[PDB]
DNA sequence: GAAGCGGCGCACGAAAAACGCGAAAGCGTTTCACGATAAATGCGAAAAC
């Protein structure tokens, strides 16, 4: 088996083979005078003449590669110790403490000497802790676990989501650091749209959608992308909004479902706000600071903008030149997309938490929040006139006055109906009778 | 032969290829060489033929004068060049009829067979032996030492006269054993498949891989993540149980 | 303002592949003997001219 040789040949070192190399072209010369019958005498003479080496050396290397076939004559050239110390060393170092090496060593040295274990040298001991595996580092701290067509522009877009680290003063007076979410098109990766609030929630992500349906439309081939590999709660409208199912409503627009910081968070105008990633950061200058509202957003939509206008992006589509806007603009003109129709659009108006029904066929909600209070009641004679005790009203915040829509606990659109600071004084006197509490419990 | 004697530019293929000497290489598989139009001490005759169409040049009227480049021909053009893979299958066609072309006037075909079926014949007639591996890996272009990350990764960028690409292998030998540096062994035009990574000092390792379809890539995905965390808990039980029982104090 | 852990480079020593000197055995071609047989030469006698 010429397997071992031409791993030997293999692993030999450069030098070695240079050496093999050497010696090849003396002993091949070698044959050849033989082979004419030349004396040994006068053919290792001459070689050895010809050649500076030991004719000696020459002859018996000769006869060493004789029975080895002549492709092969090249590669023809070329701790006991205690297991219980150093399983206890093992032992150690796989903690998730992970103490130093030479001082879990040193731990080891003295069990070591209560027990009278021979160890072996730290060297010799880190060398096999080397020689272990990759693997067993992520044993001790479950690590590499947690890593492990032509495409039309608006043919795939990416929902992806984003928590601010600016400080910022939202319209109903309270500091808060704002969530956005955007929408981008994998292809030319230009922004189309975005919604910011004070909290992560599905409304963000449906009206930034609404926003991109509505300026670019909707494609015959719709692909959505939001990697996980349904928010609500009360009532900025006096009533609460909403547990659904989104996901038929994105399926229904024909769509089939998957599963900047430089240009916003670190913009000059907000520097007060921002803190950057400080560890040690100063609470006390923070409530002054706070950006407002109309300002933060308009650096965002700016931020955008320019995102999106910028030149020298090194994709293929940009081929280094483009900015993510040219080569949209030139892509969208080749897919082809359907305007969506008014129903549609407002099929994706928000949705208000189960309300009853009386036996009359009317309803409540109670309005309030950022809209101007009033108990509004609905009717409408549909609803008296078949089986219902709840239903969940679709509405248009702009549109509460006038007109809502009834739908089934279950989805069914029912009919439509026309219309015939307060918990927050909870939320604060709960806040300080939290607080008084709190400090004369430490104290 | 003298400009075909000579290495080109280290850089020809952008990334550095490390220099070597040829000459021991081939005396090394067992060949031996001749400078000259005949073999001394042989009755064998001359290397090169007289029948100018039995050689090399024979070639010209299948390939250089092949219909399909007739437009890039230029004898003994901007829009005209023709492109490297139609030039190299019409290459490859004409070698393929230049040898099964049948009344080859030579005593081997006697004026009735072709190049094909006296070599086929000959050949027959022949002993000789296959290559191991080493050897066959030996006669690659060596690159110059590139690096390798935790992962087990490596870059070679490609470009020169290949098509510009930043090429990236991998195996999992890399990150298994000891190794901050490797050489890279390749064959120019399989770059784009499989390298061969030895040790500094010359010890072969292994041999890398350059790294509807995001759904099959996602089970190729999930069949290697399973696997991982198989070998995980072999190489645990075997250096941990008893040894974690004694490390309580 | 201070100190420790990690990582890398230099030296010692020892075992395992090695090197130069031989040397004998394997082995081929040659060796010498020794002896016996023929055959080539020695002598004489008898017949022949």
């Amino acid at each position: 088996d010429r397997e071992a040789l031409w791993s030997k040949w293999d692993n030999a070192s450069d030098s070695q083979r240079r050496l093999a190399e050497k010696w090849l072209p003396a002993v091949q010369a070698a044959d050849e005078m033989l082979n004419q019958g030349i004396s040994t005498k006068t053919a290792f003479a001459t070689v050895a003449g010809h050649y500076q080496v030991s004719a000696s050396t020459l002859r018996d290397k000769y006869y060493q590669v004789q029975k080895f076939a002549k492709p092969d004559w090249a590669a023809a050239l070329v701790s006991e110790f205690d297991e219980d110390a150093w399983q206890f060393l093992i032992a150690d170092y796989l903690r998730p403490e992970k103490p130093a090496f030479r001082k879990c060593y040193e731990r080891l040295e003295l069990a070591a000497r209560e027990h009278g274990w021979s160890i072996p040298s730290r060297a010799t001991a880190f060398r096999r802790i080397q020689q272990l595996d990759e693997a067993m580092v992520v044993a001790c701290r479950e690590g590499e676990h947690a890593l492990m067509e032509h495409l039309d522009a608006m043919q795939w877009i990416n929902g992806d989501g984003y928590l601010h680290n600016v400080f910022v003063r939202w319209f109903n007076g309270d500091v808060i650091r704002p969530k956005t979410w955007f929408w981008q098109d994998v292809k030319t990766r230009k922004i189309l749209g975005w919604r910011c609030d004070v909290s992560e929630n599905i409304d963000s992500i449906r009206l930034s959608f609404m926003d991109v349906v509505t300026r670019y439309g909707i494609p015959e081939d719709f692909h959505i992308t939001i990697d996980n590999t349904t928010g609500g709660a009360p009532n900025r409208y006096r009533f609460k909004v909403k547990e659904d199912d989104p996901k038929g409503l994105f399926l229904l627009m024909g769509a089939k479902m998957h599963w900047l910081e430089e240009y916003v968070d670190k913009h000059p105008a907000l520097a007060g706000a921002y803190t950057g990633p400080n560890p040690q950061a100063k609470p006390d200058n923070y409530g002054d600071r706070a950006v407002d509202a109309e300002l933060f957003l308009k650096t965002l939509a700016e931020g955008v903008a320019m995102f999106n206008a910028r030149t020298g992006r090194e994709t293929e589509m940009c081929g280094g030149k483009l900015s993510f806007d040219d080569v949209f603009e030139r892509e969208y003109a080749r897919t082809i997309v359907r305007k969506p129709t008014e129903e549609q659009k407002r099929m994706l108006l928000l949705p208000a938490e189960a309300v009853n029904v009386s036996r009359k066929g009317e309803f409540t909600l109670k309005v309030g929040g950022s809209l101007k209070g009033a108990k509004n009641v609905y009717y409408n004679l549909a609803l008296m006139l078949a089986g219902v005790k709840k239903v969940v009203v679709r509405f248009d915040p702009q549109q509460l006055h006038s007109t809502v829509y009834c739908y089934t606990l279950d989805g069914r659109f029912i009919c439509e109906a026309e219309c015939l600071r307060e918990y927050r004084r909870r939320q604060k006197q709960l806040k300080s009778a939290t607080k008084a509490a709190i400090k004369a419990q430490k104290q | 032969a003298n400009k075909w004697l000579t290495g080109g530019a280290p850089n020809r293929y952008r990334f550095k290829v490390k220099e070597d000497d040829p000459k021991g290489l081939f005396l090394l598989m067992g060949a031996k060489m001749h400078w000259t139009s005949v073999v001394a001490g042989k009755g064998w005759g001359q290397a090169k033929p007289v029948e100018r169409a039995f050689g090399v040049g024979g070639l010209e009227e299948y390939v250089d004068k092949h219909p399909a480049l007739a437009g890039a021909y230029t004898g003994p053009y901007g829009d005209r060049a023709v492109d490297a893979e139609l030039f190299l299958k019409t290459l490859a066609e004409g070698v393929a009829m230049f040898n099964a072309r049948t009344g080859r006037e030579t005593e081997m075909c006697g004026g009735k067979l072709s190049f094909d079926d006296v070599f086929e014949r000959e050949y027959a007639r022949t002993i000789v032996r296959k290559p191991t591996e080493e050897q066959k890996r030996m006669l690659l272009l060596p690159a110059e030492a590139v690096n390798v990350s935790r992962k087990g990764e490596f870059t070679l960028k490609v470009g020169g006269s290949l098509k510009g690409a930043k090429n990236v292998y991998y195996n999992l030998a890399l990150m298994l054993a000891g190794v901050k540096k490797v050489v890279v062994r390749f064959d120019p035009q399989q770059l784009h498949s499989t390298v061969y990574c030895y040790t500094l000092d010359g010890r072969f390792i292994c041999e890398a891989e350059c790294l509807a379809a995001a759904g099959r890539e996602y089970r190729r995905r999930q069949k290697q993540l399973k696997s991982a965390t198989k070998a995980a808990i072999k190489a645990q039980k075997q250096m941990d149980a008893l040894e974690v029982a004694e490390l309580l104090p």
